[PDB]
């Protein structure tokens, strides 16, 4: 189904079809680390969590992080046999490509080399960003996990105006659901489920299946397998509580929810294993 | 990166260094945008990464195609489809005799189709001007230069301010709106539409305030009735002079009744009321060019 209202600028079913048709172009592989036998799934969690903290220090948007995560996962699916010391360069260069794509005033190249504690040169990043974009066939416009949550939050708070392009939803509950998604993305087995399924399953845990289906278009049976897998991650967030909305210097409050945050979520990821 | 022989330099600007190349074996001609990577401290430019990724997913008959992206010798070559002339050079060559009305309608119809394809894919062009509209010798016209383009989300957020070349910049941009989307491209096409009719630019301003006053002098100084919320916009001033809206019989004399109606809806002050590209295709101005499809009531 399609949860978008009537769109004045295009056929509502045409815009939704294109968004769904793109998700078939961008492939995921929850077992791409079998192509890299020396790597372990936890190394990916430590890398992505480090990129989250880097994003918060430079106040990069959540969309920028999930672009880097998607660039990292799809690039490793094209490569074979990668060492641990090569992971930091691939991750920081994926964030460099993502920051230049998403931010209005992105950080400079030397700042991306600066946060690596001197382990990645500015020219090492330039070499890596070319290899990443060429290996991905320059397909660098995916619908991230966090971009779907933005769609689901807009339709949930829609009025009779049906103006789907002007944002209007509570920032408080948005960062709470994003907090659940930031934890689940550290686990590699999330790639089994499409990005749109993952976001709808996290919204369901903070609301209901009626609101989920109203704003995502997916029936309960489409997300049941994902909801059951997201079960341990949801309660870990419920046991510790929902985080508060942060204010960031230089970032307007009407955009403060879009800034990537970071907690010590690596401890919370291990509790979701049992 | 062989088999291609440079034939003529097309130009150098914000896009980059564009050459006209010709395949020696097949006789095929392309346009080569060359990017010297050794002179780019920040690696591949952000405008280059955006345009490549957007054009690799915007395959349409009215969009200049990106054919290949070759990287060699610290150079990044973008291979484009070649068209022999831009619209501005065509309008200048047609300034004396005028562009025939069936050709203006055919060109605007094709431009709206390419823009509707962009907006349905959630992509703003944000630099629609005659220099970026390319024509071939087979009656077609295509959108070019997506370096200033951006994919917008649903919902959108605050994007880059002061976009679009000044003559084709929508009034909501000039007044400093926080959010914007597809309406800014329609305003540009409305200016290009009238420019094809009158053979001169519609609002040729030399500053932000002069561009806004030229719009006010033709369409009238907007108020809360014609544009709700205009008096609260950041760059709005109560000291704006009060000009009366001019009769479109004088603004675009050659345009008939259906033409003035479509142009008015493309130049509506309110971005929420401004006609969309898809709806403009269904306007009675193109009722002789296109025929409607049956609509499933389900
Ligand atoms: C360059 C620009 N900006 C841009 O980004 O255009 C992209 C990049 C190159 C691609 C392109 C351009 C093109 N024809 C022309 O430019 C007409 C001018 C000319 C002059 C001499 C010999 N022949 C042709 N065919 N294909 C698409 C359009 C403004």
């Amino acid at each position: 189904g399609s949860p978008l209202p009537v769109l004045s600028w295009a056929n509502r079913e045409e815009v939704w079809k294109i968004m769904l048709n793109k998700e078939k172009t961008y492939l995921r592989d929850q077992h791409f680390l079998e192509q890299h036998p020396l790597l372990q799934p936890k190394m990916r969690a430590i890398l992505l969590d480090w990129l989250m903290e880097v994003c918060e220090v430079y106040k990069l948007h959540r969309e920028t992080f999930y672009l880097a995560q998607d660039f990292f996962d799809r690039y490793m699916a094209t490569q074979e046999n990668v060492v641990k010391t090569l992971l930091q360069l691939i991750g920081i260069s994926s964030l460099f490509i993502a920051a230049k794509l998403e931010e209005i005033y992105p950080p400079k190249l030397h700042q991306f080399a600066y946060v690596t504690d001197g382990a990645c040169s500015g020219d090492e990043i330039l070499t890596m960003e070319l290899m990443i974009m060429k290996a991905l066939k320059w397909r660098l416009s995916p619908l991230t996990i966090v971009s779907w949550l933005n769609v689901y939050m807009q339709v949930a708070y829609l009025n009779d105006l049906h103006e789907v392009l002007l944002p209007q939803y509570p920032q408080q509950i948005f960062i709470q659901i994003a907090e659940l998604l930031d934890l689940c993305v550290l686990d590699v087995d999330c790639l089994e489920f499409p990005y749109g399924i993952l976001a709808a399953s996290a919204l369901y845990h903070f609301s209901s299946s009626e609101l989920m289906q109203k704003v995502s278009g997916y029936q309960w049976c489409d997300i049941e397998n994902c909801v059951k897998w997201m079960v341990p991650f949801a309660m870990v967030i419920r046991e510790t509580g929902s985080s508060k909305l942060k204010h960031f210097r230089g970032v307007a409050d009407e955009d403060a929810h879009n800034i990537q945050t970071h907690r010590d979520s690596l401890d919370l990821l291990d509790k979701a294993r049992a | 990166m062989e088999n291609f022989q440079k034939v003529e330099k097309i130009g150098e600007g914000t896009y980059g260094v564009v050459y006209k190349a010709r395949n020696k074996l097949t006789g095929e001609v392309v346009a080569l945008k060359k990017i010297r990577l050794d002179t780019e401290t920040e690696g591949v430019p952000s405008t280059a990464i955006r345009e490549i990724s957007l054009l690799k997913e915007l395959n349409h008959p009215n969009i200049v195609k990106l054919l290949d992206v070759i990287h060699t010798e610290n150079k990044l070559y973008l291979v484009f489809e070649f068209l022999h002339q831009d619209l501005k050079k065509f309008m200048d060559a047609s300034a004396l005799t005028g562009i025939p009305l069936p050709l203006i309608k055919s060109y605007l119809f094709q431009l709206l189709q390419g823009l509707a394809f962009c907006h349905s894919h959630r992509v703003l062009h944000r630099d629609l001007k005659p220099q970026n509209l390319l024509i071939n010798t087979e009656g077609a016209i295509k959108l070019a230069d997506f370096g200033l383009a951006r994919a917008f989300g649903v919902p959108v957020r605050t994007y880059t301010h002061e976009v679009v070349t000044l003559w084709y910049r929508a009034p909501e941009i000039l007044l400093g709106c926080k959010y914007y989307s597809t309406a800014v491209d329609i305003w540009s096409l409305g200016c290009i539409f009238a420019e094809m009719v009158t053979r001169r630019a519609l609002f040729p301003g030399d500053s932000e305030i002069d561009q806004l006053f030229r719009i006010f002098r033709t369409l009238g100084t907007p108020d809360e009735v014609v544009w709700p919320g205009v008096t609260s916009m950041p760059d709005y001033k109560p000291s704006f002079p009060k000009w009366a809206r001019q009769d479109f019989s004088k603004v675009v004399p050659p345009l008939d009744e259906d033409g003035r109606s479509l142009l008015s809806q493309m130049l509506h002050y309110d971005p929420n009321k401004r006609i969309s590209a898809k709806a403009a295709l269904a306007h009675p101005f193109f009722q002789d060019v296109t025929k409607p499809v049956p609509h499933l009531r389900l």
